[PDB]
């Protein structure tokens, strides 16, 4: 397996520096022609190319960053390194470590790393207030549907299982949205009206940043 | 730079039929070696891009012959015939010809199913939150199809576009529809100098709103 694998903070505040390496074998970036470079991507965004790096110290970056930008290498680890200076929310994204040779099984992203979530926040770390969604008493029907609001907490991700996991059919867990600089999530689950609330239905909240974990029923209004 | 505009940004389809996805780059994208160095890749929800097909036309490892791609200079398409479940997901063309390198929008592949209603369910502020001090007044409209529903917020007859949060989820692998969670949040001050909370969920081209609703002087 010729891989890739971005290492790096994760979490970073605005105004600091991001500084990101991808660590690669199966392949040497001594040989002539080799390349590696990074792609982002923004959260239910598409990619943006920002540089690349080749075998003989030549490197191409995206003008847009350029006065943020800087890639390097180190050739005896191989090992390849990117640096974005003066960082603001807007780098939160997916960062990509790529492989591209040129001159002739190259010339394409036939290899990509799995990615690293980088988020640029000035939010402190913050356990979620986890709230029972019961229905209106009554509204009304063969099925009821309950739910669970995870809401003000930093940074992703968190973890949402109903009764333990044994309920996992007709769940909806549904993105966070900052609201922010904090996440709220939702869940929906839904049951017959035999079920609940005769049942008790428990809502199970992780958040690993944190270590917390949370329960919540949802008790009948 | 170079555009990369890549049409359309949504494709439905049926299983079997054929999808056809077009991009246009602003300039030739004829590199000065003679090669065009264009590329389509294939991106499913929590991976990596994959890449099917390089320098215009030819088909990366692995990638079935239902797939080619063809163009030239600055007009390009990519078409499968008879898709399959594992060809969904969203499509990106590239060019790795001029600095910067750029990437199409995407196309989003997903499957065309019969229209869906959604069940929808709206749920007040917990005691829990409103003794913090808060209150989010939460609507899910699930399982229905297409994507594109509409939701509007009524308090007391007056709509309320300020304070509201959408998120939604991929399309379901079993069922192929969509669905929607809405968000009203406001301060509890406001919540409790109002009566009547209403989430009305509108598909497409109806005429009939779904309507799910609670009055507080009765909760
Ligand atoms: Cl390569």
């Amino acid at each position: 397996q010729v891989t890739l694998k971005e290492s790096g903070p994760g979490i970073l505040k605005p105004s600091q520096t991001l500084s990101l390496t991808c660590s690669l074998s199966g392949f040497s970036l001594r040989t002539s022609g080799m390349g590696v470079g990074w792609i982002r991507q923004p959260s239910g965004k598409g990619l943006e190319w920002l540089a690349h790096i080749w075998w003989d110290d030549d490197k191409n970056y995206n003008p847009s960053l350029k006065s943020q930008l800087t890639i390097s290498k180190d050739t005896s680890r191989n090992q390849v390194f990117l640096k974005i200076t003066s960082v603001d929310t807007a780098d939160t994204a997916t960062y990509y470590c790529v492989r591209r040779a040129h001159n002739v099984l190259g010339d394409w992203f036939a290899y990509w790393g799995q990615g690293t979530l980088v988020t640029v926040s000035a939010a402190k770390t913050t356990a979620p207030s986890v709230y029972p969604l019961a229905p209106v008493c009554g509204g009304t029907g063969s099925s009821v549907t309950l739910g669970c609001l995870v809401k003000g907490y930093f940074p992703e991700p968190v973890t949402l299982t109903w009764n333990s996991g044994s309920l996992s059919s007709g769940v909806h867990t549904f993105p966070a949205v900052l609201q922010s600089g904090l996440y709220t999530l939702s869940s929906s689950v839904t049951v017959t009206s035999s079920t609940w609330p005769s049942q008790s239905i428990t809502c199970n909240v992780a958040h690993p940043a944190s270590s917390t974990k949370v329960d919540k029923k949802i008790e009948p209004r | 730079d170079v555009l990369m505009t890549q049409t359309p940004l949504s494709l439905p389809v049926s299983l079997g039929d054929q999808a056809s996805i077009s991009c246009r780059s602003s300039q030739s994208i004829v590199h000065s070696n003679g090669n065009t160095y264009l590329e389509w890749y294939l991106q499913k929800p929590g991976q990596s891009p994959k890449l099917l097909i390089y320098k215009v036309s030819n088909r990366f490892s692995g990638v079935p012959d239902r797939f080619s791609g063809s163009g030239s200079g600055t007009d390009f398409t990519l078409k499968i015939s008879r898709v399959e479940a594992e060809d969904l997901g969203v499509y990106y063309c590239f060019q790795g010809s001029h600095v910067p390198l750029t990437f199409g929008a995407g196309t989003k592949l997903e499957i065309k199913r019969a229209d869906a209603a959604p069940t929808v369910s709206i749920f007040p502020p917990s005691s829990e939150q409103l003794t913090s001090g808060g209150a989010s007044v939460v609507c899910f409209l699930n399982n229905f199809y297409p994507k594109d529903i509409n939701v509007k917020w009524k308090i007391d007859g007056s709509e309320r576009q300020n304070g509201v949060l959408n998120s939604w989820t991929d399309q379901d692998s079993k069922d192929s529809t969509y669905s929607m969670s809405s968000t009203l949040t406001l301060t509890k001050d406001e919540y409790e100098r109002h009566n009547s909370y209403t989430c009305e969920a509108t598909h497409k081209t109806s005429t009939s709103p779904i309507v799910k609703s609670f009055n507080r002087n009765e909760c």
